[PDB]
C-alpha cells in the first residue's frame, strides 16, 4: 500500500520517512492532538515558527503545488528545527483527527508522550540529507 | 476549488472533477498558489527550488 | 391517549436498510407534518425521506418501514421544514421546504416528489447564496430564512427572487454571523433568530425592528422552540453542554440552564409536547433526556435508543409517538449502522 | 523589462487591476496593462505589458479568449449529453445584456463563441466542466445562466479560468 | 394602459424556476425592449422580458410573471405577444457598414 | 432616431409667427403627444408638435420648426407625417361611459 502513495510524491518531498517512522509519527501527533499540543496549518506552522516555538515539524509529500509550503523546510534549517515529510496529505489530516487534509503539523513536546517524542526526534535528526 | 488537472503524453492539461486520473495518481489543481504582496520568503523558495533541481532557471531553455 | 414518561418508550418500527446504502451514512434529523400524517427525515446522501404513519398501528410486529417519496438534493442539505399550514385533506398545502449549498430553495410537492417552486437569494453582485435556515411565518404567507447577517422575506405566493432583505448586522453593531434557527411566538407577534455567532436575537414580525439581544450560550446555536405559552422560549448549540430557558418577561438573562451531552459540530433537535408540560431533546452520547416544564424543569426520564447519537427528536402532534434519528460523523485512522425509530410513549 | 510582457498566472482572491499594480511594485516601473479583465474569483492567462509594451494593449485586449469554467446546475439533468448539446446551441453570434455600472444600462450586445465542449459531468453534484473559445467582452457568467435556462434546472457559474488570451496560452 | 394592438413575440417552451423560457418568432427578427410588458392575444400582461439569449436569427426570452400568474398554467406552443413600438430592429445589434 | 414608419399627422395651413399651423388629418381621428417629432414622408425631422386646439373631430396644431427649417419653405396642402407610437386615441379624451 506505502509503494502506491510513494508515486504521488513532490520534487522536494526529501527526507520522506520510513515506513515504520510513517507509524510512529502519526502515533505521536494522535498523542499531541489530545493532550492539545499541535499546529496545523501553514498559516498556523509559520507563525510559531517565527515565534521560535520547538517541535517536529511534519510535511505531507504530495502537496501541489509547493509553493504553498516550500518556504517552510528552509526556515527550519535556519533555526535548526527537525522536519521529515511523510507520504500523504489526507493521512496527516487523518492522524490529527480530521477528514479534510493538511500539508503540515508541528508537534510539540510534553510530559505524556515524552518517550515516543523523543524516539522520533532521535530518528528525524539521523535522517541523510539531500 | 473544484477544478483539477493531470497531465496527458504530449503535456496538455486534461481537467476533471476526480481527485484521481485514469492512472491512479493525484490531480493536482488547476488554480495557483495564493500570493501575497508582502511575502518575504523568497530567499527561502530559491534555496531548496535550486536544492532539488526545480527552479525555473535550472529546467529546459524555451524555444522561441 | 396522552403522553406519558413514567415508564420508558416502547419500540415501534424503524427504517435502517436504505440509509446503510453508502458507506457512513447518518440522518440529520427527522420532523413530523404538522398535522401528524407522515415524518421527514434528511441524511449524509443529501436525500429527503418522507415516511407515512404506520398502518399497523391502527391495525404484535411491525415491518421495516419504506418511504413513500425520496426527493434527491445535489448539494448538503442546511435546513428544510414542512409548510406552516399544512394538511394532508389539501394538496395545495402539503409541500416541504428545502436548502442546499449554492442552490436555491426548494419547494417539493409531499405527494407526488416533484418540484413545485424555487425561491432565489442573490447577493449584491448578483450571485445565488443559499439559505442556512427556513422557517415559514403562522400564517403561511411568507417564508423567512437566515443568512450571514441577514433574514431574507419571501413571499409564499410569489415563487422567485423578489424578497424583503432584513439586515441584523448594521455598521458593526447588532447580530453578527450565519443566522442558522428562525421560529414564531404562538401568541406574540415577533420571531427569533439564532447564529452561529453565539447570540439570540428577538425581531418584530411586521417591520424586522430589534425587540432584544441575548447571550447566554457558549458555542453556535443550532435550534429554537417557543412554548406554547408564548412567553417562554428554549435554544440549543453545538459544542455546549447547556440547553438554556428564556423567558419574554423578565429578558436579558436565561432564567433555568438544562444539562446534555453535546460534543460535536451537530444541529442536536429538541422538542416540546403539543400540550407543552413534557420537553424532549437528544444528545451526542445518545441518550435521550425528558424534562417536565411544569420553577426549573425537572428531569422525568432518560433512555437510549441505540448505542450512537440522537440528532433528531420529534413529538407527535396529536398520537404519543416519539420519533428518533441516529448516527454521526465517524473520523478514520490512518493505514453501527444508523436508523429513524419511532416509540409510543402513550400512558398504560 | 521597459518592452516586455509577463504571461501571468492569475491567483484567485484580488482583481485584475490590484494584481498589475502588484506587478509594478515589485519590478518598479511606472505603467503596465493587463488583456482584459479576469474577476477577482478567476483565474489563468493575464497578459501583463510592462512600459513600452502597452502600446500593444489593444491588440490584446481584443483578442480570442478561451476559457475552462464550471457551471453548476439547480436540479437534475438526463445526462451529461443533454448538457452538451444546450452548448452547441450557445455556439455562434449570441444576445449578451452587459451588467449594470455605476447606474448605468448598457443596451443588450452580441459576442461570438467559436466552439463550445462538454468535458466533464457530475450528476452527484449536478457539475459540468465546459471548455469555451469566445470573442473578447463574452460574459461566461451569463453564458451559464442562460445554459441553465435552456436547460430548464437553472445554473450559475461554479467556477472559472482562462485558459488562452489570443497569442499566450498556459501551455 | 392596454396598447392599441400587439404583435406576434413568440411561443411557450418549458418553465424554468418560477418564469418562463419561450423561443421568440417575430416578424423580420424584431428584438423585444428589456423589461418590456408581455401579453397574451385577449390583451392582458401576464409578465416582463428578463432575459433575452441565444443565436442572432434564433433566439430565446425568459418572462418575469406578473403577481397572479403561475408558470405551471401555460400549455407548449402557448403565443404570446408584445406591444410593435418596444421590438427593435435586428440591424441595430447587427455590425456597422 | 428615424422610426421603422410614419403615419399621416395632417396637412399644411398658413404659417404663424415662424412656426406652421396644420389641420389634423389623422385615421380614427388620433390625437398626437406633446413635442411629439414632424417627420416629412422622407422620414427628415422637420419639427415637434407644440399647440393642439380646435374642436375636437376638426383640430388643428402648430409644429415648432427645427434649427435648419423656415416657415416660408412649406406649400399649401403639403402633408406631414408622425410615428404611429405617439398618437393617442380620441376615445381617451372624450368622456367616461
Amino acid at each position: 500500500t506505502y509503494q502506491e502513495l510513494l508515486v504521488n510524491q513532490n520534487p522536494i518531498a526529501q527526507p520522506l520517512a520510513s515506513r515504520r517512522l510513517t507509524r510512529k509519527l502519526y502515533k505521536c501527533i494522535k498523542k499531541a492532538v489530545k493532550q492539545k499540543q499541535i499546529r496545523r496549518g501553514v498559516k498556523e506552522v509559520q507563525k510559531f515558527v517565527n515565534k521560535g516555538e520547538k517541535g517536529i515539524m511534519v510535511l505531507a509529500g504530495d502537496t501541489l503545488p509547493i509553493e504553498v509550503y516550500c518556504h517552510l523546510p528552509v526556515m527550519c534549517e535556519d533555526r535548526n528545527l527537525p522536519y521529515v515529510y511523510i507520504p500523504s496529505k489526507t493521512d496527516l489530516g487523518a492522524a490529527a483527527g480530521s477528514k479534510r487534509p493538511t500539508c503540515v503539523i508541528m508537534v510539540k513536546p510534553h510530559e505524556e508522550y515524552q518517550e515516543a517524542y523523543d524516539e522520533c526526534l532521535e530518528e528525524v535528526q539521523s535522517l541523510p540529507l539531500p | 476549488m473544484f477544478l483539477q488537472y493531470y497531465l496527458n503524453e504530449q503535456g496538455d492539461r486534461v481537467y476533471t472533477l476526480k481527485k484521481f486520473d485514469p492512472m491512479g495518481q493525484q490531480t493536482c489543481s488547476a488554480h495557483p498558489a495564493r500570493f501575497s504582496p508582502d511575502d518575504k520568503y523568497s530567499r527561502h523558495r530559491i534555496t531548496i527550488k535550486k536544492r532539488f533541481k526545480v527552479l525555473m532557471t535550472q529546467q529546459p531553455r524555451p524555444v522561441l | 391517549w396522552n403522553y406519558s414518561f413514567s415508564q420508558l418508550p416502547r419500540f415501534l418500527s424503524g427504517s435502517w436498510s436504505e440509509f446503510s446504502t453508502q458507506p457512513e451514512n447518518f440522518l440529520k434529523g427527522c420532523k413530523w407534518a404538522p398535522d401528524g400524517s407522515c415524518i421527514l427525515t434528511n441524511s449524509a446522501d443529501n436525500i429527503l425521506r418522507i415516511y407515512n404513519l404506520p398502518p399497523e398501528l391502527y391495525h404484535v410486529e411491525y415491518a421495516e418501514m419504506v418511504p413513500v417519496l425520496r426527493m434527491v438534493e445535489g448539494d448538503t442539505i442546511y435546513d428544510y421544514c414542512w409548510y406552516s399550514l399544512m394538511s394532508s385533506a389539501q394538496p395545495d398545502t402539503s409541500y416541504v421546504a428545502s436548502s442546499s449549498r449554492e442552490n436555491p430553495i426548494h419547494i417539493w410537492d409531499a405527494f407526488t416528489g416533484e418540484l413545485r417552486a424555487s425561491f432565489r437569494a442573490y447577493n449584491h453582485l448578483d450571485e445565488l447564496t443559499a439559505a442556512h435556515s427556513l422557517c415559514f411565518s403562522p400564517d403561511g404567507s411568507q417564508l423567512f430564512c437566515g443568512f450571514n447577517r441577514t433574514v431574507r422575506v419571501f413571499s409564499t405566493a410569489r415563487p422567485g427572487r423578489d424578497c424583503e432583505v432584513r439586515a441584523t448586522f448594521a455598521k458593526k453593531q447588532g447580530q453578527s454571523g450565519i443566522i442558522s434557527c428562525i421560529a414564531f411566538s404562538p401568541a406574540q407577534p415577533l420571531y427569533a433568530c439564532g447564529s452561529y455567532g453565539r447570540s439570540l436575537g428577538l425581531y418584530a414580525w411586521d417591520d424586522g425592528s430589534p425587540l432584544a439581544l441575548l447571550g447566554g450560550h457558549q458555542g453556535g446555536i443550532t435550534h429554537l422552540c417557543f412554548h406554547p405559552d408564548g412567553n417562554r422560549f428554549f435554544s440549543g448549540a453545538r459544542k455546549d453542554a447547556e440547553l438554556l430557558c428564556w423567558d419574554l418577561r423578565q429578558s436579558g438573562y436565561p432564567l433555568w440552564s438544562l444539562g446534555r451531552e453535546v460534543t460535536t459540530n451537530q444541529r442536536i433537535y429538541f422538542d416540546l409536547d403539543p400540550t407543552g408540560q413534557f420537553l424532549v431533546s437528544g444528545s451526542t452520547s445518545g441518550a435521550v433526556s425528558v424534562w417536565d416544564t411544569d420553577g426549573k424543569p425537572e428531569p422525568v426520564l432518560s433512555f437510549l435508543p441505540q448505542k450512537d447519537c440522537t440528532n433528531g427528536v420529534s413529538l407527535h402532534p396529536s398520537l404519543p409517538l416519539l420519533a428518533t434519528a441516529s448516527g454521526q460523523r465517524v473520523f478514520p485512522e490512518p493505514t453501527l449502522e444508523c436508523r429513524l425509530q419511532l416509540w409510543w410513549c402513550g400512558g398504560a | 523589462i521597459r518592452t516586455g510582457f509577463i504571461n501571468l498566472d492569475k491567483p484567485s482572491n484580488p482583481s485584475s487591476h490590484e494584481v498589475v499594480a502588484w506587478i509594478r511594485r515589485i519590478l518598479r516601473v511606472e505603467k503596465t496593462g493587463h488583456s482584459g479583465t479576469l474577476d477577482p474569483k478567476v483565474t489563468g492567462c493575464l497578459i501583463v505589458c510592462i512600459e513600452r509594451a502597452t502600446r500593444l494593449v489593444k491588440s490584446q485586449q481584443s483578442a480570442g479568449k478561451e476559457y475552462v469554467g464550471i457551471v453548476r446546475l439547480h436540479n437534475a439533468i438526463e445526462g451529461g449529453t443533454q448538457l452538451s448539446r444546450a452548448l452547441e446551441t450557445l455556439t455562434g453570434a449570441l444576445f449578451q445584456r452587459p451588467p449594470l455600472i455605476a447606474a448605468v444600462k448598457r443596451q443588450l450586445r452580441v459576442r461570438t463563441i467559436y466552439e463550445s465542449k462538454m468535458i466533464e459531468y457530475d450528476p452527484e453534484r449536478r457539475l459540468g466542466i465546459f471548455w469555451v473559445s469566445c470573442e473578447a467582452g463574452t460574459y461566461i457568467r451569463t453564458l451559464c445562466v442562460h445554459l441553465g435556462l435552456l436547460l430548464g434546472v437553472g445554473g450559475q457559474m461554479q467556477e472559472l479560468r482562462r485558459v488562452r488570451s489570443g497569442v499566450m496560452s498556459e501551455k | 394602459g392596454p396598447p392599441e394592438r400587439v404583435v406576434l413575440l413568440g411561443e411557450f417552451l418549458h418553465p424554468c424556476e418560477d418564469d418562463i423560457v419561450c423561443k421568440c418568432t417575430t416578424d423580420e427578427n424584431k428584438v423585444p425592449y428589456f423589461n418590456a410588458p408581455v401579453y397574451l392575444e385577449n390583451k392582458e400582461q401576464i409578465g416582463k422580458v428578463d432575459e433575452i439569449f441565444g443565436q442572432l436569427r434564433d433566439f430565446y426570452f425568459s418572462v418575469k410573471l406578473s403577481e397572479n400568474m403561475k408558470a405551471s398554467s401555460f400549455k407548449k406552443l402557448q403565443k404570446f405577444y408584445i406591444d410593435p413600438y418596444k421590438l427593435l430592429p435586428l440591424q441595430r445589434f447587427l455590425p456597422r457598414p
